[PDB]
């Protein structure tokens, strides 16, 4: 289900190099693409996306996510993504309807 | 927001006196995150759900900015940003109120 959005990933950002002024711009375009890869699968959920990219600038960082949630039906998927300059990563969460 | 204002007073409550440590860091930043949490959840939960997310940063003053792009269930999913900075840490709150 994730694999063939890190797949997605790699295609679009693959060994690319960082720009300030269109890097919210690229993230926006990973949603739509996402959008559309949970358009794919279109579960009848509610679904919440969301993206992360950041410099590879040398300060040292730890990442995740929780809540308190309906625990068999609620869930959570993601994909992290790197290259020499960027860091990228993709959430996605479930929750029933 | 009285809540938001409230995580902010966590944020302050939690970040006082201190600074962006990396090896207090991963206790510390599990701290500020579990905290938040608990925060949301305390009195003011009404059936609802908060997803979180924090960024902790030391001072070097290049250009940073933040966004998010979602898809959501519009009347029940909202959102709010938080943005701190001290002598030496840099932190910011996304906080994300859905209906459970």
């Amino acid at each position: 289900v994730d694999t063939m959005v890190r797949e997605s990933i790699v295609a679009a950002i693959g060994d690319n190099q960082f720009a300030h002024n269109k890097i919210d711009s690229w993230s926006n375009n990973i949603v739509e693409g996402c959008l559309k890869r949970l358009a794919a699968m279109n579960k009848p959920f509610k679904y919440i996306v969301t993206t992360n990219l950041t410099q590879k600038a040398g300060a040292g960082l730890h990442a995740a996510s929780c809540a308190r949630w309906n625990e068999k039906t609620d869930g959570k998927l993601t994909v992290q993504w790197e290259n020499n300059t960027m860091i990228v990563l993709v959430s996605v969460y479930w929750l029933a309807v | 927001h009285k809540v938001q204002a409230v995580l902010k007073q966590v944020l302050k409550e939690r970040i006082e006196k201190q600074k962006y440590d990396p090896v207090k860091g991963a206790q510390i930043s599990k701290q500020l995150a579990d905290d938040l949490r608990e925060k949301v959840k305390a009195l003011g939960y009404d059936r609802y759900k908060l997803v979180i997310q924090v960024t902790v940063g030391q001072k070097q003053g290049q250009a940073m900015r933040i966004i998010s792009r979602c898809l959501w269930d519009q009347t029940n999913d909202n959102f709010a940003s938080e943005y701190y900075e001290n002598e030496s840490m840099y932190c910011v709150c996304q906080v994300y109120g859905l209906y459970y």
